[PDB]
RNA sequence: AUCUGAGCCUGGGAGCU
């Protein structure tokens, strides 16, 4: 059964499990002959209801398209010999660290300059994938990798897809129930299906806050609980602060706390301290997606062009 | 047969089903009804 | 030389996987044309985009540069390729629906098998297998560029009439169905060949731009009129074998 | 910025002539 | 008289090695 363009994954030796992905198990492995490290992401063809998952087809398409210094790199796609069935493995370039691990490790200390550099690389990645008409739809600390050389990589595009600026006419009806609840923006929780790049930058704000809090800032347990936490921290969701939010079928059917004033800076002051940092976080966690800052504006924000300028990570990583 | 604006995203492209059902007549009108008719009727290619 | 992977020379096309098993060139090209026609039919019954059909056809053409028709019949591979393209091109169709349409197309006499019968679940297993084999044979290279994109863009640029745009697009589809240009020349080159042929047929002539350059110069920098006419000759040569019923049905009946 | 295409009254190109004598006058297939 | 596939077309099948 000829198959010249799909090597067997046997060429790599699995070393350890490293978490559960959007649709599979992930293993660290090294090439048996060269020692090149890779990450094997196993396509879990459990959902045999529709054959090969469209989610994986999208991921493969997108990662064949996106090539950027801050986007994870797909090397190849491998198979297993029919033993008692076959499986497909996505082979990625390996990254030593993930942001969540670094933030949980107490010996790792970030300088303000290094946080600036992390957020700069992050927003470069988001800028690149957005300008290539791709939504990530799964921004979270655990999906932000950092290599040994301190180069940030956006990862886990299993939930990503292409989007349209279409067309002053029939609006899109994208998949609503996306993004991990803690990093999910308000519009998705209110049932928005014609959303866009702004949802990823909401996650960037949440991630930027974690750079100082070392812990997710809104750890809700339900979609309603999460909405309540968002109202508590960012202020109440009202037409006054979010024009046309009335039009959401569920805006009143869900009942959102109305008294809460905005307390983002008030509550984060003690952790962030830096004024510019607080301002950028404030612009990233805006409720109305139409007013939320975009990658380019974020990258021109004074946070990235005031002293101390961003610096390389290599220093902080060795601890 | 009918052009489609390539700038449309894949999920936006219109469906290929012709407005009228394919017949078995081989007249001029019927030989250019759609791609299937043209390939089978006008060019004589069939799989069955 | 990674571009030239899915683009071949006449020496490479002559030594096809089907040639290895004793299959006449004309017979392989026939199997290809039939697979394309079947893909178009199924696609029109499913009501998928033309983009999906074109992608499925390119999949088929590339699939049979590695595998042989001896081992994989075109009438079995085609529904798998279309089912895959529907996903790739963001218009997925239920596996049940595809197997139903395929049965309707290939067995109009038989009744649509019951969704519970062992034979239906066997058809499902076969389809999903073929999908996995198509994916692995192609190396999961699923992003396909088609001549239609450049044909339409060019007809817009030169301010062509509705009839000339329709004809150019139609010839692009015919190029995918009837020839192996997708394995020989890049989509822009095929787009130029298609527009040129539609012009020669319609007697439309596209003039030079306000800046003095021929229209094909705005589509691909390698398209010379010499090679353009050469590949139009190759197209028409691939068309000479067509049972040219047209020369015969040309002047007879209406509705 | 691009003059609309213009017919060629009585085309003589060997390629065009062969295609047309093959197919059958583009003006006819409009029906 | 029944099966088979194959090649030929022709206002399209119950026509021919
Ligand atoms: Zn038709
Ligand atoms: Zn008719």
């Amino acid at each position: 059964v000829e198959c010249p363009f799909c090597d067997e994954v046997s060429k790599y030796e699995k070393l350890a499990k490293i978490g559960q992905g959007t649709f599979g198990e992930v293993f660290k492995a090294r090439h048996r002959k060269t020692g090149q490290k890779v990450a094997l992401k196993k396509v879990l063809m459990e959902n045999e209801k529709e054959g090969f998952p469209i989610t994986a087809l999208r991921e493969i398409k997108i990662l064949q398209l996106l090539k950027h210094e801050n986007v994870v790199n797909l090397i190849e796609i491998c198979r297993t010999k029919a033993s008692c069935k076959g499986s497909i493995y996505l082979v990625f370039d390996f990254c030593e660290h993930d942001l969540a691990g670094l933030l949980s490790n107490v010996l790792v200390k970030f300088t303000l300059s290094e946080i600036k550099r992390v957020m700069q690389m992050l927003l470069n990645g988001l800028y690149y994938i957005h300008r290539n008409k791709i939504l990530h739809r799964d921004m979270k600390a655990a999906n932000v990798l950092i290599t040994r050389d301190g180069v940030l990589k956006l990862a886990d595009f299993g939930l990503a897809r292409a989007f349209s600026l279409a067309k002053n006419s029939q609006p899109n009806r994208y998949t609503n129930r996306v993004v991990t609840l803690w990093y999910r923006p308000p519009e998705l929780l209110l049932g928005e299906r014609d959303y866009g790049p702004p949802i990823d930058l909401w996650g960037a704000g949440c991630i930027m806050a974690e750079m100082w809090t070392r812990s997710p800032i809104m750890q809700g347990n339900t979609e309603q609980h999460q909405l309540a936490l968002i109202s508590q921290l960012c202020g109440s969701i009202t037409p006054e602060v979010w024009p046309n939010v009335d039009n959401y079928e569920l805006y009143e059917k869900l009942e959102l706390v109305k008294g809460q004033k905005r307390k983002v800076k008030d509550r984060l002051k003690a952790y962030v301290r830096d004024p510019y940092a607080l301002d950028l976080i404030d612009k990233l966690l805006v409720l109305d997606p139409a007013q939320r800052i975009d990658s380019d504006d974020a990258l021109n924000h004074d946070f990235f062009w005031s002293d101390p300028m961003p610096s390389d990570l290599k220093g902080m990583l060795s601890t | 047969m009918e052009p489609v604006d390539p700038r449309l995203e894949p999920w936006k492209h219109p469906g290929s089903q012709p407005k009228t059902a394919c017949t078995n007549c081989y007249c001029k009108k019927c030989c250019f009804h759609c791609q299937v008719c043209f390939i089978t009727k006008a060019l004589g290619i069939s799989y069955g | 030389n990674n571009n030239k992977r899915w683009y071949f020379t006449r020496e490479q096309l002559e030594n096809s996987p089907s040639r290895r098993f004793g299959v006449d060139p004309d017979k392989e090209l026939s199997y290809r044309q039939q697979a394309a026609n079947l893909l178009q039919d199924m696609g029109q019954r499913l009501n998928v985009s033309q983009l999906t059909i074109n992608t499925a056809i390119v999949y088929m053409h590339r699939f049979y540069m590695i595998q042989s028709f001896t081992q994989f019949p075109g009438n079995s591979v085609a529904p798998a390729a279309l089912f895959l393209a529907a996903k790739v091109e963001e218009q997925p169709k239920k596996l049940e629906h595809v197997i139903k349409v395929a049965h309707t197309c290939l067995h109009p006499q038989e009744s649509l098998p019951d969704t519970r019968s062992e034979a239906y679940l066997q058809q499902v297993q076969d389809l999903v297998i073929l999908e996995s084999i198509i994916l692995q044979t192609l190396g999961f290279e699923l992003t396909i560029d088609h001549p239609h994109t450049h044909v339409v863009k060019c007809t817009q640029l030169v301010r062509a009439s509705k009839d000339l745009a329709q004809t150019s697009y139609f010839m692009a589809t015919n190029s995918l169905h009837l020839t192996t240009f997708s394995l020989q020349y890049t989509p822009p080159v095929v787009a130029c060949v298609c527009i040129h042929l539609a012009c020669k047929w319609s007697n439309w002539e596209i003039p030079v731009s306000t800046d003095g350059k021929h229209w094909w110069e705005y589509v691909d920098a390698t398209v010379t009129l010499e090679l353009l006419d050469e590949l139009t000759h190759e197209f028409l040569q691939i068309l000479e074998k067509t049972p040219n019923r047209l020369k015969r049905i040309w002047n007879w009946r209406a509705c | 910025l691009f003059a609309e295409p213009y017919k060629v009254t009585s085309k003589e190109d060997y390629l065009s002539s062969r295609i047309q004598s093959m197919l059958g006058n583009y003006d006819e297939m409009k029906d």
